[PDB]
């Protein structure tokens, strides 16, 4: 797109900050180990719930100051 | 020379039917400031985003 | 899942206690409906006249009337015919039935959109994280053709294809239609489709909040000077 | 039924006209330690309740929360 | 707190009242099985099993 | 033992009629037996408990108490309508055991 | 010449009623609100009449005559939102009439409380079927809730049932018999209200302390008439700044889409005045037990005045029995905030010990402090 | 005797205007009717619009 | 109205007025049994009925 | 129910399906004649009797 959507670049500047990169390390292991042919019933819904929950604050808090 | 609730109270507020006319008059001249008051601040508060605000570059 | 996420609070600007819609960004979203949400989802308690003094003038809603077509009828013979729309017409629904409904978007029913924001926990906050929130799915999770995962839905997986993208439409007064632009624009219409007495509502408060606070130290003096006589009385007692 | 309600001797009431005196005699200065006094002798009585239920509520909000978790 | 109601007068006046109370309890039941028409009792009346 | 006595005075401080400056006997809900009983009182003493629940009344209107030195003490708590609601309990179970038999 | 006030027939019963009435000189703001209580019965008299004059009672056009109101009808939005908040400022201002009534011993007028227990059970009817109203989907889905529990009685339960929907269902049949008794409920309430006064006035009106008021009396006028504009303010202030700032903090949000027998809620509750009965409800498992507790709840309230064992009658001196009333209150919020919670870890055992415990301090623990305060203030 | 009753001092209650004994009433009883009667028709007014 | 002529805003405010109405009446209805009690009723030969009242 | 589209159609269905609707729609018409009959009479006699000083 020649239009930069503003709301990726809010995302990942809030991808620097500590709590969604501790949730994001909590995903890796999560997926590496659902991933591994476990052969479980779980998923990694409660991590990407907990790592969503966490950018979307951030983003949250500064989403409309660039949109017109 | 008296204090004006003085002769505010002889002239005005000592018989009962000047006091409710009074009364009367006060309320048309008050409900009239009131809601100019009233819009003026609430014009004030959102700047750009009513309909009169921008009800020219679309009514012409 | 049984877990579910909560959408978050954003800066809109009429959250506050004063705060009015901006009825710019309801036009826009108005126009975001239109080329867009109006194929699937029906507006069926909206009207083309609750659009003046709002966002339109009278010529440019009577031009959005008579650009769509309604069926009127019937004539003298007795068959329904294809008229213009007018301005007392209420917005023109996709289906006649919610049957053909379901069948047109695989068994899912799309939702009247009048009181969405009303319908939901979160509000327009909802909407804006459902708009803008379709990611992939996680692993652990299967995901079968015609359901799409968005966080935000209960049961995080929607029927719902993506329905906004950047540049999806084009802005009649030259905004950049941005994804999280449209989405907002039409949060904030949603949210006038919802509460159309918003505006109205708040100035009333404003005018209420102002008499009261003017009301309220006067009728207190009133009750405190009736009661100053039994307030300062004193008492004695004297037994021969 | 005024003038038969009860029967009360020796009894003398002073009282004020409302124009000849003020509608808020010292109002902060001993309203301020009034409702002080008010404030120490009902506290122990009323809110030691509504704190204990405060934390009932926050421990189950937190068990809530707790019992939905994946582990294990 | 009826300790009150305990002694042979009292007992006296409950004996004589036993039978006028459950003649008016007949008379209550036979209305509400009038009033209701209750087939647990008009089936077996000889008269009224006309209407079941 | 003086523990108790204690502890009754501590709680005859926590009720708080004293700080109006009413008595223990003052207090009663009247029924029908203190009804009798306030009938039966002297006129100096029922002068005097119409003027305390008078001025009680007029301090709980204003929210206020009496000062520290003129609450009602423990000590000179005078029990006036003891014996007089003693005796119309007396003479209301006499007839309670007269009109059970 | 004569005094006209005084010997009019008419004029006679509102110069005993509300101008030379003598009334206690020391009652608090909580004698205000009985008062507030009638304002806003007709307060959502007058609403309601002008709600009745644009709604439809019909499965087909009752959603769509709400919205209706709502958008097309002028100041529609205001007076539906002021009868609704209205409703839930009455049920604010019976609650803290209720509880003026049980911390200050005015339950010894037995005749008036019972009447009073009885327009209780009125006026809960007359919000529960207005609710039923609208036809939202938590709307329909309440009333099929409350009447299966009332199709648990044995025998004739499910008679009374199918009696009370004219159906099978619920349909438009209940619907119709619904707003006619909702419309009809308010005057039934209004001249229980009016024997209310009837039988406090000729019992006279009681003081905070408890004490024999008749030393220091004062007329209505011009004392509690100014105080109680000054109420019914305040009411306005809080009832205005709901319905004006505020209109859907204690509405359902699920009420705002049209009833669907086809899908049901994830989650069914009644309105916040019903939580801590359906709490109550919720924590017996037997249904006929449950229906049976809530109706014993409701009656043990109305059987507060025979479990009067002090001598003192307001709780203004009795400081034990003041800490298990407050305690009984937070118990009842306890209980309110259970009710709009699922049936999940920990909410069973918390509503349990929670109706437990309300049945306890009510039944048990309230005669017992009295009979303790009794014994240790040397009164037996 | 009758003679031995008087009325207590309600100075912590009165106006400024009639704080002094020593002065004549009557010359500011207009100002504070006026200044009860304002308040009154101030809140007359509120209430009718 | 409620409009130009006579439409189902009519029907509908006729509808609630028609409810309303009778249960004024009703209270008007004990106010006239109040008036007249005040006093007492009249017989039909016009004189005073006090000599003989059951 | 008081909408234009379904007054007549719901006055048919009082009649026609709900048991005895008939007995009382017919009735709270003939009741409504027989209760201007007694107003009638009672004011008539109002007049005849002098009850109007009252
Ligand atoms: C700490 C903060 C400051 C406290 C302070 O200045 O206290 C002074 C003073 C201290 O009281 P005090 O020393 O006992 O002397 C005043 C007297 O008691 C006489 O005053 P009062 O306390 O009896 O006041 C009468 C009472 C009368 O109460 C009512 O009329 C209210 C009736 C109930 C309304 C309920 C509405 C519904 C609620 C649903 C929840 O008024 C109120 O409760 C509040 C009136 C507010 C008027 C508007 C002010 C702006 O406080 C007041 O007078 C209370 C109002 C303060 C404002
Ligand atoms: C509530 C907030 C706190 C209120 C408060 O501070 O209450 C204390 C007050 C003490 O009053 P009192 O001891 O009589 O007087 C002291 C000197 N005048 O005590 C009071 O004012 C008590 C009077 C109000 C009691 C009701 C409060 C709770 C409302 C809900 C009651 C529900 C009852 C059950 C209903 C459903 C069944
Ligand atoms: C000391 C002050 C320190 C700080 C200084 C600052 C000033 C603060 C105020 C000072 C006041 C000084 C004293 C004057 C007030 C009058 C006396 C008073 O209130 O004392 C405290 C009171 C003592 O008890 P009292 O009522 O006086 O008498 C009982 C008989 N012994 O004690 C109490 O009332 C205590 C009550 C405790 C209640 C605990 C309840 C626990 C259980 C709750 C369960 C509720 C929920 C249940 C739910 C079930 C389902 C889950
Ligand atoms: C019809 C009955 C007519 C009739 O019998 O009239 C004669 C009767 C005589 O009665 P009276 O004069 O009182 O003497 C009784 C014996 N001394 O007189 C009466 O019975 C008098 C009857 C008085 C009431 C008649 C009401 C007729 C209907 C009037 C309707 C319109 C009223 C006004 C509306 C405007
Ligand atoms: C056809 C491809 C659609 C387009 C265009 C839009 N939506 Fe949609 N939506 C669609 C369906 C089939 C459904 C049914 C529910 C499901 O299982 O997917 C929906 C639902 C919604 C909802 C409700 C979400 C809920 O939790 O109930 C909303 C709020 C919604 N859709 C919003 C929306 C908007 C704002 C649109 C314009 C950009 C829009 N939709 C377009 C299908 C389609
Ligand atoms: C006789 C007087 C009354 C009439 C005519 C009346 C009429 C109505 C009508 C027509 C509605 C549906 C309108 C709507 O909600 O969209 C309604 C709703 C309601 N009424 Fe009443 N009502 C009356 C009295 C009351 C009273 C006394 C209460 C209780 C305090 C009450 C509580 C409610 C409630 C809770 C609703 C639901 C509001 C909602 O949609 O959320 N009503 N009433
Ligand atoms: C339905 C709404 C109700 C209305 C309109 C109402 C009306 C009133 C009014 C006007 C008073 C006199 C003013 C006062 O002292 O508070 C009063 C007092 C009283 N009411 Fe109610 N009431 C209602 C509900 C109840 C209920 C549910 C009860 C029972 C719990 C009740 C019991 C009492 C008692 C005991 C008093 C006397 C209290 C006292 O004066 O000391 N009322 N009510
Ligand atoms: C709404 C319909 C009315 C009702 C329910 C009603 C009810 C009553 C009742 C119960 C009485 C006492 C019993 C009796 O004397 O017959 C009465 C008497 C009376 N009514 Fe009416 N009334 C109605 C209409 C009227 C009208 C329209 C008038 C005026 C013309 C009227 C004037 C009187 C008078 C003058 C009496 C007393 C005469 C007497 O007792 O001898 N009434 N009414």
């Amino acid at each position: 797109e020649e239009l930069v959507d503003p709301l990726t670049t809010v995302r990942e500047h809030c991808e620097q900050l500590e709590k969604c990169v501790k949730a994001r390390e909590r995903l890796e292991l999560c997926d590496n180990r659902v991933s591994s042919r476990s052969q479980t019933e779980e998923d990694c819904t409660e991590e990407l719930f907990d790592f969503l929950h966490a950018r979307d604050h951030c983003v949250a808090h500064k989403l409309f100051k660039n949109l017109k | 020379s008296p204090t004006i609730p003085s002769r505010l109270y002889s002239l005005l507020f000592r018989r009962t039917s000047t006091f409710a006319l009074t009364i009367a008059v006060g309320a048309l001249f008050f409900e009239r400031a009131f809601d100019q008051g009233a819009d003026a601040i609430y014009e004030h508060i959102n700047e750009g985003k009513l309909w009169k605000h921008i009800k020219h570059k679309y009514e012409n | 899942s049984d877990l579910e996420l909560h959408p978050p609070s954003y800066p809109w600007s009429h959250r506050g206690l004063l705060s009015s819609l901006d009825h710019t960004s309801i036009r826009r979203g108005f126009q975001v409906y239109k080329q867009v949400c109006s194929s699937c989802h029906s507006m069926d308690y909206v009207a083309y006249r609750h659009l003046v003094g709002v966002c339109y003038t009278e010529e440019e809603a009577k031009a959005l009337a008579e650009e769509v077509e309604v069926q009127d009828g019937p004539n003298d013979d007795g068959e329904m015919f294809m008229r213009p729309g007018k301005l007392s017409d209420y917005f023109p629904k996709p289906y006649p039935n919610p049957e053909a409904a379901r069948a047109a978007n695989n068994g899912a029913l799309p939702p009247d959109l009048s009181y969405i924001v009303r319908a939901r926990h979160g509000g327009e906050d909802y909407v804006f994280s459902l708009l803008t929130g379709y990611c992939e799915p996680p692993t652990g999770v299967s995901l079968r053709e015609g359901l799409y995962f968005n966080p935000y839905f209960p049961g995080q997986a929607i029927g719902m294809a993506p329905p906004i993208y950047t540049e999806v439409l084009e802005y009649d007064d030259g905004t950049p239609a941005t994804m999280s632009q449209v989405a907002k624009d039409v949060a904030t219409f949603l949210r006038w489709a919802s509460e159309p007495e918003h505006d109205h509502r708040k100035r009333m408060g404003l005018k209420m909040l102002l008499m009261m606070g003017l009301l309220l130290p006067l009728t207190y003096a009133m009750k405190r000077h009736k009661w100053s006589v039994l307030k300062s009385r004193k008492l004695a007692y004297r037994p021969p | 039924e005024f003038g038969n309600l009860a029967r009360i001797r020796h009894v003398i009431s002073y009282s004020l006209s409302p124009f000849e005196q003020r509608a808020f005699p010292s109002y902060f200065s001993k309203g301020i330690p009034n409702v002080l006094r008010r404030t120490r002798e009902r506290i122990l009585r009323v809110a030691p309740p509504f704190v204990v239920v405060y934390l009932i509520y926050t421990w189950g909000n937190q068990e809530f929360e707790q019992s939905k978790r994946k582990n294990p | 707190m009826l300790s009150r109601f305990l002694g042979p007068r009292y007992r006296e006046l409950a004996r004589n009242w036993i039978p006028t109370a459950g003649m008016w309890g007949t008379v209550g039941a036979v209305g509400l099985v009038w009033a209701t028409d209750w087939r647990l009792i008009l089936d077996w009346v000889p008269y009224i099993n006309g209407k079941f | 033992s003086k523990w108790l006595d204690g502890f009754r005075k501590w709680y005859y401080n926590a009720a708080g009629f004293n700080k109006l400056g009413l008595m223990r006997d003052d207090t009663l809900h009247e029924t029908e037996d203190v009804k009798e009983a306030i009938r039966r009182l002297p006129e100096d003493l029922y002068n005097d408990r119409m003027f305390r629940i008078k001025r009680a009344l007029d301090l709980t209107m204003r929210h206020q108490i009496l000062p520290k030195d003129q609450w009602t003490k423990y000590e000179e708590d005078k029990f006036y309508l003891e014996p007089y609601l003693k005796e119309v309990i007396r003479e209301r179970k006499e007839r309670e055991e007269w009109a059970k038999k | 010449m004569t005094n006209m006030r005084k010997t009019h027939p008419l004029f006679k019963i509102i110069n005993h009623s509300f101008i030379d009435l003598p009334a206690p000189s020391n009652i608090s703001s909580w004698w205000n609100f009985g008062s507030l209580l009638g304002v806003c019965l007709m307060v959502q008299i007058i609403t309601g009449l002008f709600l009745a004059m644009h709604y439809t009672s019909d499965t087909m056009t009752a959603f769509s005559s709400v919205t209706h109101i709502c958008r097309d009808v002028n100041y529609g939005w205001l007076i539906r939102y002021m009868h609704a908040n209205g409703a839930s400022m009455f049920f604010i201002c019976l609650f803290l009439h209720v509880g003026r009534g049980l911390y200050y011993g005015s339950y010894t007028f037995m005749e008036t409380w019972n009447i009073g227990v009885l327009l209780l059970f009125a006026v809960m009817a007359t919000a529960f079927m207005g609710y039923v109203l609208p036809w939202g989907q938590m709307s329909f889905w309440g009333a099929t809730v409350i009447t299966n529990l009332l199709s648990a009685i044995p025998y004739i339960g499910t008679t009374l049932v199918e009696w009370i929907w004219g159906g099978f269902s619920v349909d438009k049949a209940t619907l119709t018999r619904f707003f006619a008794f909702h419309f009809i409920l308010p005057f039934i309430i209004a001249a229980l209200a009016i024997v209310h006064l009837l039988f406090l006035h000729e019992t006279g009106s009681n003081n905070p302390t408890g004490l024999n008021s008749d030393a220091d009396k004062i007329p209505f006028h011009p004392y509690y008439t100014i105080k109680d504009i000054l109420g019914i303010l305040i009411m306005f202030l809080i009832l205005m700044t709901l319905v004006l700032f505020f209109p859907d903090m204690l509405g359902d949000p699920d009420n705002y889409m049209p009833a669907n027998p086809l899908n049901t809620p994830p989650h069914i509750k009644p309105e916040w005045y019903f939580l801590f009965a359906y709490a109550i409800l919720r924590s017996i498992p037997n249904k006929l037990g449950g229906v049976l507790a809530l109706i014993l709840s409701i009656l043990i309230l109305a059987l507060m005045p025979f479990l009067h064992t002090s001598k003192q009658r307001s709780l203004m001196f009795r400081p034990i029995t003041q800490i298990l009333y407050w305690i009984l209150v937070a118990n009842l919020l306890i209980l309110t905030w259970i009710g709009g919670q699922p049936v999940e870890h920990p909410f069973i055992i918390i509503g349990q010990l929670a109706s437990i415990s309300y049945f306890s301090i009510i039944l048990i623990l309230m005669p017992i402090s009295g009979i303790i305060e009794d014994k240790m203030l040397k009164l037996y | 005797s009758h003679t031995d009753v008087k009325v207590p001092d309600f100075s912590d209650y009165r106006r400024a205007e009639v704080l002094d004994s020593t002065k004549s009433s009557k010359e500011s009883s207009e100002a504070r009717k006026g200044f009860s009667y304002l308040v009154t028709a101030t809140t007359t007014v509120g209430v009718a619009y």
